């Protein structure tokens, strides 16, 4: 909500990560009881570039 | 101390390896 935290920078390459971050966002907005709330991205600890390298390691490991 | 101890992800590795490498400058 306050702009771009510079930690959540998905590269122009590997833009498939957005479609998984949608599910990871919409998980907790449905698990929490009560009103489904508008949910905003806050932090990716290892960086957005190094986040999807873990997914690519899982894809090589199958 | 833990608040300030967490202080571009590739430039951080570049500056860490920049700092960690050097030290110096019979009759």
């Amino acid at each position: 909500k306050d702009g771009r935290h510079l930690n959540t920078d998905i590269p122009p390459r590997m833009g498939w990560l957005r479609a998984i971050l949608r599910f990871l966002g919409a998980g907790m907005a449905m698990t929490a009881t009560g009103v489904a709330v508008d949910i905003y991205l806050e932090d990716i600890h290892g960086g957005g570039r190094s986040l999807g390298q873990r997914f690519m390691t899982w894809m090589r490991q199958e | 101390a833990h608040v300030a101890s967490h202080g571009s992800s590739e430039i951080q590795r570049h500056i860490t390896e920049f700092i960690s490498s050097w030290q110096n400058h019979a009759q």
